[PDB]
C-alpha cells in the first residue's frame, strides 16, 4: 500500500542530479549506459551544433575551446558530427562550416541517399572507399 | 597494417552508431526503475534534503541502512563517525562492512549512532570454496557485515528468523558485494524502504535510495 514508483520520482526530482532523472521525475536511462562523467547532455549537443555553424567540421581545437572547454574527447565530436550529417565518414564536409539549417538537410539528404543506395546502417549512411 | 587498422575503426564506429540510436529509441538502463540513485559526496550532502522528501513522500523513516565506508587506507575515520545516521533512521536495522582493519572501530561506530549489535553476517569467497587473503595473523577467507538496531521490530514488517548469517557468493569486480544481501534483505524487511550509503553504480535496487559519488 505504497507505490514505490511514484515514490521514485518527487525524491528523483529534487534529489538527484538534472542529467539523472526527466523533468516528469522518471530517470533516464541515457545517463546511465554512459560511464562517468562522460554523459553528453542535450544542452551540449546544442553546442555541437553551433560550433559547426561557427568554425566548421574538423575544427575541433578551434571549436573545443568556445563551446566545450577541456572538454571533450577528440573523438566524441568527430564521432558525433558523423551523426549529425548522417554520413559515417565525414572526410568530405571537413574543414567547411555548416548551419544548423544545412546540417539538417545534409543529414536529410544523405539518409535518403542511403536508403535508396540500400547502404544505411543504424539511420547512417555508409560511405564506398 | 594500416588497412588492417583504417579498416577496425569504421567498424567501431558502426558500434557507437547503433548504441546512440538505441538509446534514442529507449533501450533500457540495467539499473532498476524503482532505484533512486543520488550523486554526491555525504560530507557535502546535507541529510535535511534527504530527510525532508522521504519525510513527505512516505511519512516514514528508512527501514534499513547500509555501508562500505570509504575506508582510508578515503574518508576521514572522522568524517564518517560524524554523518548524521541518527537523523537518517529511527525504528529500524543497520548494516555495514567492516575490514578486518576496522571491525572494531565500526562496532563502535554503530553503539555511537545507537545501535545495538545483535548480528554478523559472514561472507565466503569460492573459488569455484575458499578464499586466499593476506591476513596480519589469519589469513582471511570472507569479510562479514555487521547489524544494528534501534526500536521496535516487534512491528510487522520485519520478519524474524528470515535470513542465513552466511553468505556464499562468488566476487565480481571487488570491492563488490553479494547480491543476495538484498534477498535477505527482503527477507527481513519485505517491501519496506531502504536505504544505502557510499553507493556504486552496479549495486543500485528497487526500492532503494542509494548516495555515492560515482552515481
Ligand atoms: N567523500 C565521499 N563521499 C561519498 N562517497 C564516497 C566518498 N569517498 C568515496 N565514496 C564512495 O564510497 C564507495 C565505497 S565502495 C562501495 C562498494 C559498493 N557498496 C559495492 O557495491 O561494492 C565508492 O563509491 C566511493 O565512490
Amino acid at each position: 500500500p505504497l507505490d514505490f514508483t511514484q515514490y521514485a520520482k518527487n525524491m528523483r526530482k529534487d534529489l538527484s542530479n538534472q542529467d539523472i532523472c526527466l523533468e516528469d521525475g522518471a530517470l533516464n536511462h541515457s545517463y546511465f549506459l554512459t560511464k562517468k562523467g562522460q554523459y553528453w547532455t542535450p544542452l551540449n549537443q546544442k553546442a555541437l551544433q553551433r560550433g559547426i555553424e561557427l568554425f566548421g567540421v574538423g575544427n575541433w581545437k578551434e571549436i573545443n575551446y568556445d563551446e566545450f572547454s577541456g572538454k571533450a574527447n577528440i573523438v566524441e565530436l568527430e564521432l558525433r558530427t558523423c551523426m549529425i550529417l548522417g554520413i559515417n565518414d565525414i572526410t568530405e564536409y571537413y574543414g567547411k562550416k555548416i548551419s544548423e539549417e544545412e546540417q539538417e538537410e545534409i543529414k536529410k539528404s544523405n539518409i535518403a541517399k542511403g536508403k535508396k543506395e540500400n547502404k544505411l546502417k543504424d539511420n547512417i549512411y555508409q560511405k564506398l572507399q | 597494417l594500416l588497412q588492417d587498422i583504417e579498416k577496425r575503426i569504421l567498424h567501431y564506429k558502426q558500434l557507437f552508431f547503433k548504441e546512440q540510436n538505441e538509446i534514442a529509441n529507449g533501450k533500457r538502463s540495467m539499473v532498476p526503475d524503482n532505484s533512486i540513485p543520488i550523486c554526491s559526496d555525504v560530507t557535502k550532502l546535507n541529510f535535511q534534503a534527504l530527510i525532508d522528501a522521504q519525510m513527505r513522500h512516505a511519512g516514514k523513516m528508512f527501514d534499513v541502512i547500509m555501508m562500505d565506508p570509504p575506508w582510508q587506507l578515503s574518508l576521514s575515520d572522522e568524517k564518517i563517525q560524524n554523518m548524521p545516521i541518527q537523523s537518517l533512521q529511527q525504528d529500524g536495522f543497520i548494516f555495514v562492512w567492516a575490514i578486518n582493519a576496522k571491525y572494531r572501530v565500526t562496532i563502535k561506530m554503530i553503539e555511537n549512532w545507537g545501535y545495538k549489535l545483535v548480528d554478523e553476517i559472514t561472507w565466503v569467497k569460492k573459488t569455484v570454496k575458499i578464499a586466499k587473503g593476506h591476513g596480519f595473523y589469519l589469513q582471511h577467507a570472507k569479510e562479514s557485515c555487521l547489524i544494528g538496531v534501534k526500536g521496535d521490530v516487534d512491528n510487522g514488517r520485519f520478519k524474524k528468523n528470515i535470513a542465513s548469517d552466511v553468505i556464499f557468493s562468488e566476487r565480481r569486480g571487488q570491492s563488490q558485494k553479494p547480491e543476495e544481501i538484498y534477498q535477505y534483505i527482503n527477507q527481513l524487511c519485505p517491501n519496506g524502504n531502504y536505504l544505502e550509503i557510499f553507493a556504486r553504480r552496479n549495486n543500485l535496487h528497487d526500492n532503494w535510495v542509494s548516495i555515492g559519488n560515482e552515481l
